[PDB]
DNA sequence: AGGAGAAGGAGCAGAGCG
DNA sequence: CGCTCTGCTCCTTCTCCTTTCCT
């Protein structure tokens, strides 16, 4: 029964964060060019490594 | 009742110390002992002997500080005007008008007790010079600035604004947007374009600073 | 030299699809939560949905969700007269709490309704009210109504 | 839209995940499509493997154009960035 | 007659006084009245919540907002046992409310910046879009991925 | 007010007739009732209310195991609550969802 | 460095203030821990 | 289904009138 | 002073959209 309801979830979460992307000034940025972070978590710092 | 006198006087005094301090950190002129009055104070100031507050002893002024001045040279006094008529009026809203246009103040907020016409609130964007603040009282208990979700905002003059633009090469059109009629936007009185800078603290990152461009 | 090396090097890289990289963050564990409220036998706590459901409601912005809860934080500390005495302030419809009984009364040219509001039942809930706020409160559902 | 100057830029000096995989990649096209090289080949047939055989001896002729937001760029080469 | 509210909030169900881990006495409301009860007597102001984001928005702003959304994401993806970075869930909440106002991620709120024709038309209302499209000449720039 | 016309057990109705009077009306046959010497009335008990009590938890009483915390470093953690009340799929085994009984961290096996 | 909101330079005693803060605050923090973390060492050592 | 969105009604304090 | 406009505020009716696909 929830496999449909998550599947849905991430495809509309990846709809809607799909193009966000880090810049070479740092800010984190939209398609249109519209600044919504100015650096990444506040710090900058990759969550990976 | 009495109880009830009680505690419309307790909300008046608490709604009146919340606009002294909402003046005092726009850049107005108040005193730390003037907005810190205690409520036996309140009552043996603002209210007649039958035992009832008084709304019209408490209609004050302030002026713009020296350096607020130096900062923003285009600022000009304010007239904060409480009521006692609970549902507001064009009648009031018009006397309003114009003792405000009589007085050539720049701006002045009214700060209205139960509720407000839709016929009123079309007087209130029709002043060229000026512009007046509608604010109601029981919103005004707890001032929004001091809970603990709500990060610092601070509002950024023309020359800093002009220095946060050319520093990131951006445009006014592109930094994320706080909306006017924003409860805290209002509070600081933010006119279209103005920009606010942000100290947000995260466990996580410790302070870093966020701006935002009224809209 | 180690830390300065490592901490040159956790920075985010410009180019990084750092959004799409989140959305499936975000999705991916919620692929496994359950579609209910799962929680531990024998504590029968207040009732909060806290599943994909929630996730659901803050994802959407719904105006209207399931479970709203308060937190208030008190000043005192103290079981009786110190958070009864705050807690009858943001209570629900008392009046049949306080009425005790209500009667239907018929005369000559006149017609009544009576409601007997015993005063016991306030002095043990610690409450503001009297005689006139249940009054001016009856008045205002008056006009409210009728 | 005008360049960045050589004595005055600002970003990384670290060569990114992004940047190798499009150096790599379009090295090897360049190399399958019969282009000389510039180290020994040993005995090696593949276009990628010669292209990151090159990579390590930093023997790449390319450099990498990185676009700010604004419109204005800086000019990397290989043999600058670092990894 | 028996069903009007004399004294409290008619909006808020019920409160119930919790004893909390440090022994502290508090009381969580179940409602919809949140400048209700932080105004009330006998409680602290500057530190009361509700799970309402939207709730959070109207009265305390749009980066208490944000700061919401985060914290509640924070707590129902921490309960269930899932290990998520907190900048994921920072770079979501900022999202949802970069323009000003809390939208949400459906098909109405996609219509926040997206401005574009074709990967609107690629998620949800395809006819729709396109015929507005092309009644108003919307003129959109292919930069997006989609 | 709820009582019933004799001889017809249809209704009786409060009339606003003439000369201002409340008579005990029927509509469905005539029969009349003067209020006059009046002692009618209609009494409805109404429960009031009890003292509520609080609603702390009861963490006793709720499944134990013994597993170790991930942050033992921080709080040493022996036991923990759990449930084995998720099941993804039949063939795949059960899971298993804990949480510390010292500091309070949730996870799943 | 940490310069103004405007452009100028902060005067070293309005350095917490909490309206100069920008980016490179949470490297500054970053170098401060280190510091920290050594001066911890170097202390136990000069206590044994 | 549920679940929001949106277009049309329907009663209602408001405000101006001779 | 009821009357009569102008305008909310509330409400009901009416469609859209729902998971990997697996050749
Ligand atoms: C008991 C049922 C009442 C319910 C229908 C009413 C009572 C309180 C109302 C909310 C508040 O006004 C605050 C918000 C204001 C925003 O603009 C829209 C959302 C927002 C959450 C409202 C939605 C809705 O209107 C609510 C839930
Ligand atoms: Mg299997
Ligand atoms: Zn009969
Ligand atoms: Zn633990």
């Amino acid at each position: 029964v929830k496999t449909a309801e998550t599947g849905y979830m991430s495809r509309r979460l990846m709809k809607s964060l799909e193009d966000l992307s880090c810049q070479y000034d740092n800010t984190v940025r939209t398609s249109a060019n519209g600044i919504v972070q100015f650096t990444y978590g506040g710090d900058g710092l990759d969550p990976l490594e | 009742m009495d109880q009830e006198n009680e505690r419309n006087i307790s909300r008046l005094w608490r709604a009146f110390r919340t606009v002294k301090e909402m003046v005092k950190d726009r850049g107005y002129f108040i005193t730390q002992e003037e907005v810190e009055l205690p409520l036996e104070d309140f009552k043996a100031k603002y209210c007649d002997s039958m035992g009832r507050p008084q709304r019209k002893m408490m209609s004050f002024q302030a002026n713009p500080t020296e350096e607020s001045i130096s900062k923003f040279p285009d600022m000009g006094s304010l007239w904060v005007e409480f009521c006692d008529e609970p549902s507001v009026g064009v009648k009031t809203m018009k006397t309003f008008v114009i003792h405000i246009q009589e007085k050539n103040f720049q701006t002045g907020i009214f700060v209205y007790q139960n509720n407000i016409t839709p016929s009123a609130m079309k007087l209130v964007p029709s002043i060229p010079p000026a512009t007046i603040e509608t604010f109601n009282e029981a919103a005004l208990v707890v001032n929004i600035t001091h809970h603990e979700l709500v990060p610092k905002h601070i509002r950024l003059s023309s020359d800093e604004k002009r220095e946060l633009l050319k520093r990131y090469r951006l445009k006014e059109s592109q930094l994320p947007r706080i909306q006017r009629a924003d409860p805290v936007a209002l509070y600081l009185g933010l006119k279209r374009g103005e920009v606010v800078k942000i100290i947000r603290k995260s466990e996580t990152s410790g302070r870093y600073a966020s701006y935002r461009i009224c809209m | 030299e180690i830390a300065l090396f490592k901490y040159r090097k956790a920075r985010l890289e410009p180019g990084t699809a750092i959004g799409a990289i989140g959305a499936q963050s975000i999705g991916e564990p919620g692929t496994q939560m359950t579609l209910k409220t799962f929680h531990f036998a024998g504590v029968a706590s207040m009732n909060v949905t806290l599943g994909v459901p929630r996730i659901k409601e803050i994802i959407n912005a719904s105006k209207v969700i399931s479970t709203p809860i308060i937190n208030a934080v008190l000043v005192n500390d103290n079981d009786e007269r110190a958070a009864r005495v705050v807690k009858g302030r943001v209570e629900k419809t008392l009046l049949s709490d306080v009425a005790f009984y209500v009667q239907d009364v018929y005369k000559d040219n006149l017609s009544f309704i009576q409601v007997r509001i015993d005063l016991g039942t306030i002095d043990k809930l610690q409450l503001e009210l009297t005689i006139e706020d249940i009054a001016v409160a009856i008045t205002r559902a008056s006009k409210l109504k009728i | 839209e005008k360049a960045i100057p050589k004595d005055q830029r600002a970003t990384t000096p670290y060569m990114t995940k992004y940047e190798r995989a499009r150096i790599l990649g379009t090295r090897a096209l360049q190399i399958s499509m019969n282009a000389p090289v510039f180290v020994d080949l040993e005995g090696e047939t593949d276009p990628l493997r010669i292209a990151m055989k090159e990579l390590a001896e930093k023997k790449i002729p390319l450099v990498i154009r990185r676009y700010l937001p604004d419109g204005s760029f800086e000019d990397w080469s290989v043999e600058e960035l670092i990894v | 007659l028996p069903d009007v509210v004399v004294k409290g909030l008619p909006d808020i169900s019920r409160a119930v006084i919790n004893i909390r881990d440090d022994g502290k006495r508090e009381l969580l409301v179940e409602g919809y009245g949140l400048r209700d009860v932080m105004c009330t007597d006998g409680v602290i102001g500057s530190r009361t919540t509700t799970n309402h984001v939207l709730e959070v928005f109207s009265v305390l702003g749009i980066e208490a907002a944000r700061y919401s959304i985060i914290r509640e994401i924070n707590y129902t993806m921490s309960n269930h046992g899932m290990s998520v970075d907190p900048r994921h869930i920072q770079l979501l909440g900022d999202v949802m409310t970069y323009k000003g106002e809390v939208l949400g991620i459906t098909r109405f709120g996609l219509s926040k910046m997206r401005d574009s024709v074709l990967q609107l038309a690629s998620f949800e209302k395809t006819t729709d879009h396109l015929f507005d499209a092309a009644f108003y000449m919307k003129k959109d720039a292919v930069e997006g991925v989609s | 007010m709820l009582s019933f016309c004799p001889s017809c057990n249809n209704m009786l109705l409060i009339t606003s007739g003439d000369s201002g009077v409340y008579t005990l009306a029927c509509r469905s046959c005539p029969y009349e009732f003067p209020i006059e010497g009046i002692e009618i009335y209609d009494r409805k008990k109404l429960p009031r209310k009890e003292v509520d009590d609080v609603l702390g938890g009861g963490w006793d009483n709720v499944d134990q195991t013994k597993t170790q915390c991930p942050n033992y470093d921080t709080c040493g953690g022996e036991s923990a609550y759990f449930f084995q009340l998720q099941i993804r799929s039949a063939d795949e085994p059960m899971t298993t969802f804990y949480k510390c009984v010292n500091c309070g961290h949730r996870w799943k096996e | 460095v940490r310069y103004d909101n405007s452009g100028c330079l902060v005067k070293r005693e309005d350095l917490n203030k909490a309206e100069y803060v920008d980016q490179y605050d949470a490297e500054r923090d970053f170098y401060h821990s280190l510091r920290e973390y050594i001066n911890g060492k170097a202390t136990a050592l000069a206590n044994l």
